[PDB]
């Protein structure tokens, strides 16, 4: 059992699959 | 879709860099995917010098037929029939009374599905904002409502291109709103805010990045054509964000390394991941000319005689919004990007 | 589309005399809506005298929102899921290196749904003839071949402006071919040539004209959205076709009159009809010239300032290729209009 | 029952009878 306790700063992106291309890219980091 | 994905996201790591070098721990969103596009739509009308900084900065110069591959690629991803809505549209607003090159406009809207439309940027340009910004509004499900605010353009303006981008996907797995709990997000060392953070328990691709101290987990969208990736440092263990180091060595070629489907494994995972809601704006003309990107800003240097065949254009700005609100059932993701075009 | 397909209508019968005074006894066949359609899209760009001069003699001067008319008329003849084929489709062909005005070619896409293709006139005519060609060949399925001959476009050619129109319907009542017999047509009072004529016996819209002694005849395709209209005198009763005194007082308001379907009633009709093909070419630009569009064709009059804002495009020649093969199962009919605009 | 037997030339037209245009219009005497 893993845990990805995300309660501190992050990047993130959404891939499209297929191609391989980001996107979008972010960092969550100030709520 | 080999050379052209490894294009656009070593632009989106040379663009992440510099948007960080501006600001290293707020919030940031892009669409890298919107940006490229709205270039490679410029691009096609550059020459000379101006061409040569484009296509260096944005690696278009490492793709061949780059824009044949952009047309496959805009076919791929407005598919009909998908289980989930992506949208990526391309448009071209132009002053009504101003002549452009044939060649210029059959290949915007060959190539990357723009179309013309005549707006009156020289005696009401506030009716052409208006509209550019009601299109904009459409093609995002209203989450990018007024892309260009007052002065954006004038009377000068002869051309504004645009592209939106608009993602709206399930989880292939949902969290149960129920899970949700209110819990600390550690800004750094010592500052706390209360977030929504959502759990659930499920089979995910997965890794832990040994050297990094910092683990990598996939979460899909239904159908499985879309995934969010997230990297998350194992601590905060730096006298800010906890990212420092991930952002000190991100490049395409770790990027990829870490996150490649083939370097991620199925390992039941306990995820606990914020819900959250971003909404951004980035004026990139700055950052894209830090990047290398010079005459093309610069009204003495611009080369854009491919869109008219003269030298009397330049690009005046490059504006950026973006939005996502991530919750328990998907992600809704919208951007858009402007490029507009003065007389020099 | 009231007043829309009056103006029309009425260009259809002032082309069809002029044509008619030309040659008074061959087979004559066009498509007038095609025409029309290749002229409104050349009125776009018009401005002073030669406008004025293509608005009256197409009748476009009797229409309010001509263009948003002809633009919902595209949609209705164009709509998807009828059970026959009916395309009308318009393109553009510009000079790869030509500059021309958004508003021309912002409203010839959104009312008349042409494309921007951009071609090599410059360098390479015949490459770009060819190109012109083989769309039209691909939109009437393969019936207009080779609208532009040789010689048609040369390295001046700036714009072709091109319209095609296929039709393909199966009757509503089909003659069976067992009926099919061979039979003489009677070209005048004495010359006599064999035709395959086919025979069914049905209930169809008819009318005897009394004061003309000319009968009508209505035969629709299948759903009933678009008929066959034929005039046919009693006898030959004049010293050529048996035509004269019908062509004589054609007129739109004499046409209207004979064929509008109040003025029909259903009748059991014996009718023989013979099996025929027709494919006829026309260079309409003296035609139109006698019909008073004039500066339109002359190098130092013409006014096209509205596509490219001054002064230096003419058209040269606008020529119309037709084709229809009508048989026992209906009738495929095909044309296309292409408008060639040289620098002055 | 009427006769309608087209041995001698004719003129024809193809008319969109909703919006009643003419699309296409001719003169069959010429076999
Ligand atoms: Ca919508
Ligand atoms: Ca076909």
């Amino acid at each position: 059992e893993e845990n990805f306790n995300a309660d501190h700063p992050f990047i993130f992106f959404i891939r499209h699959n297929p191609s391989a291309n980001i996107l979008f890219l972010g960092r969550f980091s100030s709520p | 879709m080999e050379q052209l994905s490894t294009a656009n996201t070593h632009f989106a790591v040379d663009l992440f860099r510099a948007l960080n070098e501006s600001d290293p721990t707020g919030n940031i969103f892009i669409s890298p995917l919107s940006i490229s596009s709205a270039l490679a739509m410029i691009f096609l009308g550059t020459r000379g010098n101006t061409a040569a900084q484009v296509s260096k900065a944005l690696y278009f110069d490492t793709v061949e037929d780059i824009h044949s591959r952009f047309q496959s690629l805009n076919a791929d991803i407005n598919k009909p029939g998908a289980p989930y809505i992506l949208k990526l549209a391309n448009r071209l607003y132009g002053e009504k009374t101003y002549n452009f090159l044939a060649d210029f406009l059959a290949s915007t809207q060959k190539m990357y599905g723009a179309e013309l439309a005549s707006v009156d940027f020289q005696q009401a340009p506030e009716d052409a904002r208006k509209e550019i910004n009601e299109w904009v509004k459409g093609q995002t499900e209203g989450k990018i409502p007024e892309l260009l605010v007052k002065g954006m353009v004038d009377n000068m303006t002869k051309l504004v291109l645009v592209n939106a981008i608009y993602f709206k996907g399930n989880w292939q797995q949902k969290f149960m709103k129920e899970a949700t709990r209110d819990a600390p997000f550690r800004l750094n060392k010592k500052d706390t805010k209360t977030v929504k953070m959502m759990y659930q328990k499920k089979k995910f691709p997965y890794n832990y990045i040994e050297d990094l101290k910092c683990r990598v987990l996939e979460l899909p969208y239904q159908g499985k054509e879309l995934s969010m990736i997230i990297l998350l440092p194992d601590d905060i263990e730096d006298e800010s964000t906890g990212l420092e180091k991930i952002e000190k060595q991100l490049t395409l070629d770790k990027l990829r390394e870490w996150t490649k489907p083939e370097n991620l494994y199925l390992a039941e995972v306990n995820v606990h991941l914020p819900r959250f809601k971003l909404e951004e704006s980035y004026d990139l003309t700055s950052h894209l000319a830090r990047l290398g990107v010079q005459d093309l800003f610069n009204r003495g240097k611009a080369d854009l005689s491919g869109m008219s065949g003269a030298r009397d254009l330049f690009v005046s700005k490059i504006i950026h919004k973006s939005f996502v609100d991530l919750n328990e059932e998907g992600t809704e993701a919208a951007a858009a990007t402007a490029g507009t075009i003065l007389l020099a």
